[PDB]
RNA sequence: CGCGACCUCAGAUCAGACGUGGCGACCCGCUGAAUUUAAGCAUAUUAGUCAGCGGAGGAGAAGAAACUAACCAGGAUUCCCUCAGUAACGGCGAGUGAACAGGGAAGAGCCCAGCGCCGAAUCCCCGCCCCGCGGCGGGGCGCGGGACAUGUGGCGUACGGAA
């Protein structure tokens, strides 16, 4: 009675969307139980079905978002949830190549004086 | 008659919840805190009380994103990637 | 070329040639809103020897300031304490009204970033500058190495902060005996130095 | 008309202009060449035309 | 040659197109979390509300406070087939919404508290 | 108040002093951060010596010294030019350039 | 009042629920330091002035 | 009598971006007192200090002389010791009060406008192809657009530069 994520990465997403539906129909009629007295057996399985349904739908998010990256995932606009977050100022800050750029007079400089090894006392 | 019967008639309110502190301090004829100030975009705050400034900092608060902040940074920021699967 | 005699011609501000083109452009400027934007700079050499580049991404925004000082903002007398402080009328602002017309310009455009400021025109009540601003996230300057040091965070609101060339003037801050103050940092930084209590472990 | 107010002031401007006793270095470029020279000189410079992308 | 009728200059009408994002702002629409499981929580056993259900035939429920009487009627039809006639709401003194749910007259309230396993 | 011949003294300890206190207990901790800098200095330039640039001979101004031979900040121009090494090759080889010294003598 | 509005009355509510006693069963805890609620709220002392 | 360029100026749920607030121990720019001392008190002192306002970063500011000196000269900025409780300021009262040189920690120099020479030799945006693309770049193919002669880029800036 165990549901596991290994078994629902590869189900299809119908398949999914009724184990789901499943659930909350099983969960409502815990709720239901619970409110007419039931049992410490019908009363411990009302956790057990709210993390069955959300590890459905932890599975059915994750299977959607990594299916809708890789079919953005060559575009140059993006949707902003698909944008890497990793702080306000980290995304304002360079673009890595601009950092590297060098104007012409700096190559110049660079080629005809570059830093040499040297050593004394000999 | 300025004292125990004048509070008799103390019938309407003058002040309610503010819906950015929290506080019951929304003077209703005003439209402003003076807790926070809500209608100003700047929060209310002055160095002449520290006290009050402890009350209410950074934290007092659940810290909900900042906290994960914390821990990214602590790691290093990474983004996008996964541990490596049994 | 034309712009050494551009600004030989804007040297000569008494001759009549000058003089009629300042009061035209006065008059104009007054008929207009306080901030607007300019699209051209009046000024092209003045510009460009501050820093202005003929490129995308540099804006120009015309400001209006009130000229006079600056009376104590006080109820009609009410400097309660000693006579030493009773001044209210004959009291004169820090800082230029370049540099106010320089903070006005960055404040109302937050995104950008003030360059630098030029003198224009004046009347006995309003003085006219032309603010330079750069877009810090235009790719024009993104990619040019010689402009990207303003697309940093650490030249956010550099008016603010009296970074300009306005705004530095204020700051009295030099080389030379003539100074003698903000020998470090700035005033404040001098002051600290000379008004701490260096107490070594061993004394 | 009550004009907007950049109308106003870009026909007050040309009224100005018309009032006041202009410098004979800025009312130099009021005279102008005529027509029948000027087609001839753009003739002329149609000819010697820069290259263009 | 168009003559100004009027002595007063209004903006004129410009053309203003509609909005065709290159992207859409968000991968992927909101999934709602309103669903006909969600609204209703679970129905209510008390004396009052059994004789409610004997005598008025109606049924009575505990449902999200979000929810509308639409809302409520919609997601009892979904749920236990049934018909409504109509729905009466309140808010109870301790943050929970309570619905009476009329039932039609076809339907009987003891039938389906009995199928449901309320009684 | 003045007792039977005791020094006039002005302390000046009349400001909020108390506010700005700077103590030393930094001292060997900052030693050791100096030392350890320098240490990783001088490991990532191998050959090359850790003082740095070669310096010139300076005399000092001031007749109070007069005489004193110190270190000075770099090379002028025209002693470069005497001894035949280029301004801008002789900063990457290790010699100190700097175009403000005059030369008199 | 009768009149209240739905802010008040959700505020009121939460205090109601919060003004019940504590379980039985907690004070049977290995590391439990506590006997009473010590926040329980009478309606006729400490008024909830809003 | 209308159309076609240009200059100034508006409208956008137009395409793509950017700022808003919080913290604020350290930092920068303003404004800015009175308790207190002078055995009273008004200049002074408290004090460019507290209070108030604005603006950032991991440091900030400053910074490579329109300098110091008057010597047989030194040589960006920042900090430590000393100069020095000194020169000086001050109802010359109370009190306030630096700088140079010297020894150290560290040490790094440079770029424009203008002046001029190169056929704008320059830059931005949209389409396609190849690589990698989770801090969106490089190359090529586009009589596809725009910015720019009211001046972009290359050489070049006081230590001289160009041919
Ligand atoms: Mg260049
Ligand atoms: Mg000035
Ligand atoms: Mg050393
Ligand atoms: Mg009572
Ligand atoms: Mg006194
Ligand atoms: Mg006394
Ligand atoms: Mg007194
Ligand atoms: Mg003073
Ligand atoms: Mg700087
Ligand atoms: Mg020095
Ligand atoms: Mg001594
Ligand atoms: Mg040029
Ligand atoms: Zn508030």
């Amino acid at each position: 009675a165990k549901i596991k994520a290994r078994d629902l990465r590869g189900k299809k997403k119908e398949e999914l969307l009724k184990q789901l539906d499943d659930l909350k129909v099983e969960l409502s009629q815990l709720r239901v139980a619970k409110v007419t007295g039931g049992a410490a057996s019908k009363l411990s399985k009302i956790r057990v079905v709210r993390k069955s349904i959300a590890r459905v739908l932890t599975v059915i998010n994750q299977t959607q978002k990594e299916n809708l990256r890789k079919f953005y995932k060559g575009k140059k606009y993006k949707p902003l949830d698909l944008r890497p977050k990793k702080t306000r100022a980290m995304r304002r800050r360079l673009n890595k190549h601009e950092e590297s750029l060098k104007t012409k007079k700096q190559q110049r400089k660079e080629r005809l004086y570059p830093l040499r090894k040297y050593a004394v006392k000999a | 008659t300025k004292g125990t019967s004048s509070f008799g008639k103390r019938r309407n309110k003058t002040h309610t919840l503010c819906r950015r502190c929290g506080s019951k301090a929304y003077h209703l004829q005003k439209s402003t805190c003076g807790k926070c100030g809500y209608p100003a975009k700047r929060k209310r705050k002055y160095n002449w009380s520290a006290k009050a400034k402890r009350r209410n900092t950074t934290g007092t608060g659940r810290m909900r994103h900042l906290k994960i902040v914390y821990r990214r940074f602590r790691h290093g920021f990474r983004e996008g990637t996964t541990p490596k699967p049994k | 070329g034309a712009y050494k005699y551009i600004q030989e011609l804007w040297r000569k501000k008494q001759s009549d040639v000058m003089r009629f083109l300042l009061r035209v452009r006065c008059w104009q400027y007054r008929q207009l809103s306080a901030l607007h934007r300019a699209p051209r700079p009046t000024r092209p050499d003045k510009a460009r020897r501050l820093g202005y580049k003929a490129k995308q991404g540099y804006v120009i925004y015309r400001i209006r300031v009130r000229r006079g000082g600056r009376k104590r903002p006080v109820p009609k007398g009410a400097t309660y304490g000693k006579p030493v402080h009773h001044g209210v009328n004959q009291l004169k602002f820090a800082r230029s009204l370049q540099s106010v017309a320089e903070e006005r310009a960055g404040r109302h455009c937050g995104a950008l970033r003030v360059l630098n400021s030029y003198w224009v025109g004046e009347d006995s009540t309003y003085k006219f500058f032309e603010v330079i601003l750069i877009d810090p996230f235009h790719k024009a300057i993104r990619r040019n190495p010689d402009t990207q040091w303003i697309t940093k965070p650490v030249h956010k609101h550099r008016e603010m902060r009296g970074l300009t060339s306005a705004g530095r003037k204020s700051r009295g801050l030099g080389k030379g005996h003539k100074f003698h103050h903000t020998i470090g940092g700035s005033r404040r930084a001098a002051w600290r130095r000379r008004n701490t209590l260096q107490l070594h472990r061993y004394r | 008309v009550k004009w907007p107010r950049y109308i106003r002031l870009q026909r007050q401007r040309a009224i100005l202009y018309k009032r006041l006793k202009v410098p004979p270095a800025i009312n130099q470029f009021t005279q102008v060449l005529d027509r029948q020279t000027a087609t001839q000189l753009l003739k002329l410079a149609h000819k010697y035309r820069p290259e263009t992308k | 040659k168009k003559i100004r009728t009027s002595p007063t200059f209004r903006r004129p009408k410009t053309l203003r197109l509609r909005r065709q994002p290159k992207y859409p702002r968000k991968s992927a629409p909101r999934r709602n979390k309103l669903d006909h499981y969600a609204i209703i929580k679970f129905p209510l056993t008390t004396e009052s509300a059994m004789k409610k259900i004997e005598d008025n035939n109606t049924l009575v429920f505990i449902v999200d406070v979000k929810a509308n009487k639409h809302q409520i009627k919609q997601a009892v039809k979904k749920l236990y087939d049934i018909d409504v006639a109509k729905v009466n709401t309140l808010i109870r003194p301790d943050g929970e919404k309570k619905a009476y749910v009329r039932l039609a007259p076809d339907y009987d309230a003891l039938d389906v508290a009995n199928k449901i396993g309320i009684i | 108040a003045p007792s039977r011949n005791g020094m006039i003294l002005k302390p000046h300890f009349h400001k909020d002093w108390q506010r700005r206190v700077a103590t030393w207990f930094n001292q060997p901790a900052r030693k050791i951060r100096r030392r350890k800098a320098r240490q990783a200095r001088a490991r990532r330039i191998a050959p090359r010596p850790a003082s740095g640039p070669l310096r010139p001979i300076v005399r000092c101004p001031t007749v109070r010294y007069h005489t004193k031979v110190r270190a000075g900040r770099g090379f002028s121009l025209e002693e470069l030019r005497v001894a035949g090494i280029h301004k801008k090759v002789a900063r990457t080889i290790g010699i100190s350039v700097d175009p403000r010294r005059r030369n008199k003598s | 009042s009768s009149h209240k509005t739905f802010r008040i009355k959700r505020f009121l509510a939460k205090k109601q629920k919060q003004n019940r006693p504590i379980p039985q069963w907690i004070r049977m805890k290995t590391g439990n330091k506590i006997r009473y609620n010590s926040k329980r709220r009478h309606w006729r002392r400490t008024k909830l002035g809003l």
